[PDB]
């Protein structure tokens, strides 16, 4: 159940899924430098 | 934005600024990707023409990273109206498509059914804008963001003037003078969840700024993201 934990999951949810720009390693892996949803650092 | 804080540097890179003829601010947008940003319906009655402004944080300094972008093409809403100021989202597609930067990033689209248990159901969200930082006052020349709290929806009719819908929600605070505000329609409300924001509302209205007794009325983008998937395939 996601109903607990989100299922472990970083991101949506068992199945886990990520926003783009993600992959799935549970986790939710960056794929560029300019992930959604992520503040920019310099 | 009436109180919150400023924007610092990638705080905010989400943030869109429509800007009219004058080369002026009037409403906000989020950035969803490199073509597409999401604002309000009723931002697209409120400029005879406008352009899309990026990488902003203070209106009267040129700053690295700004970039202006023209609009190809609007998708409004077809049952937007103001009558109910209900269904009051649109998505814009660029002409050319944003480069990522500093201060230049797009906000995460949740998936419906989680977002629902997921996100509508955590304490805050944050809001951003350049808008008024006092009812009567003059817009802000600094991007700004304030943490606003969800607000049961009941609590919310009860003060409300105006029917709130599905399509709403409502955020803020019963006296503290802090809210959104003209100037701020538009633009982002995210939601943090385990170090990923998402984009959970647009700013629509509110009666005056940080009223006692009123809140800040939001679009909900979980009940459009079927309708924000088609328009950013079309
Ligand atoms: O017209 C105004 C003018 N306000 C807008 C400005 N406030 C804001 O834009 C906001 C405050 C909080 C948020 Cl979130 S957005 C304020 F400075 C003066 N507010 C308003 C009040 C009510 C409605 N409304 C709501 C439902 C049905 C009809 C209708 O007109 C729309 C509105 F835009
Ligand atoms: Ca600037
Ligand atoms: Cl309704
Ligand atoms: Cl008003
Ligand atoms: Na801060
Ligand atoms: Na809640
Ligand atoms: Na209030």
């Amino acid at each position: 159940l996601c109903s607990l934990d989100n299922g472990d999951c970083d991101q949506f949810c068992v199945v886990c899924s990520c926003a783009r720009g993600y992959t799935l390693a549970k986790a939710c892996i960056p794929t560029g430098p300019y992930p959604c949803g992520k503040q920019t650092l310099e | 934005i009436v109180g919150g804080q400023e924007c610092k540097d990638g705080e905010c890179p989400w943030q869109a600024l429509l800007i009219n003829e004058e080369n002026e601010g009037f409403c906000g947008g989020t950035i969803l990707s490199e073509f597409y940003i999401l604002t309000a319906a009723h931002c697209l009655y409120q400029a005879k023409r406008f352009k899309v402004r990026v990488g902003d944080r203070n209106t009267e300094q040129e700053e690295g990273g700004e970039a202006v972008h023209e609009v190809e093409v609007v998708i409004k809403h077809n049952r937007f109206t103001k009558e109910t100021y209900d269904f009051d989202i649109a998505v814009l597609r660029l002409k050319t498509p944003i480069t990522f930067r500093m201060n230049v990033a797009p906000a995460c689209l949740p998936e419906r059914d989680w977002a629902e248990s997921t996100l509508m159901t955590q304490k805050t969200g944050i809001v951003s804008g350049f808008g008024r930082t006092h009812e009567k006052g003059e817009q802000s020349t600094r991007l700004k963001m304030l943490e606003v709290p969800y607000v049961d929806r009941n609590s919310c009719k009860l003060s409300s003037s105006f029917i709130i819908t599905q399509n709403m929600f409502c955020a803020g605070y019963d006296t503290k003078q802090e809210d959104a505000c003209q100037g701020d329609s538009g633009g982002p409300h995210v939601t943090r969840f385990k170090d990923t924001y998402f984009v959970t509302g647009i700013v629509s209205w509110g009666e005056g700024c940080a009223r006692k007794g009123k809140y800040g009325i939001y679009t909900k983008v979980t009940a459009f993201l079927k309708w924000i998937d088609r328009s950013m395939k079309t």
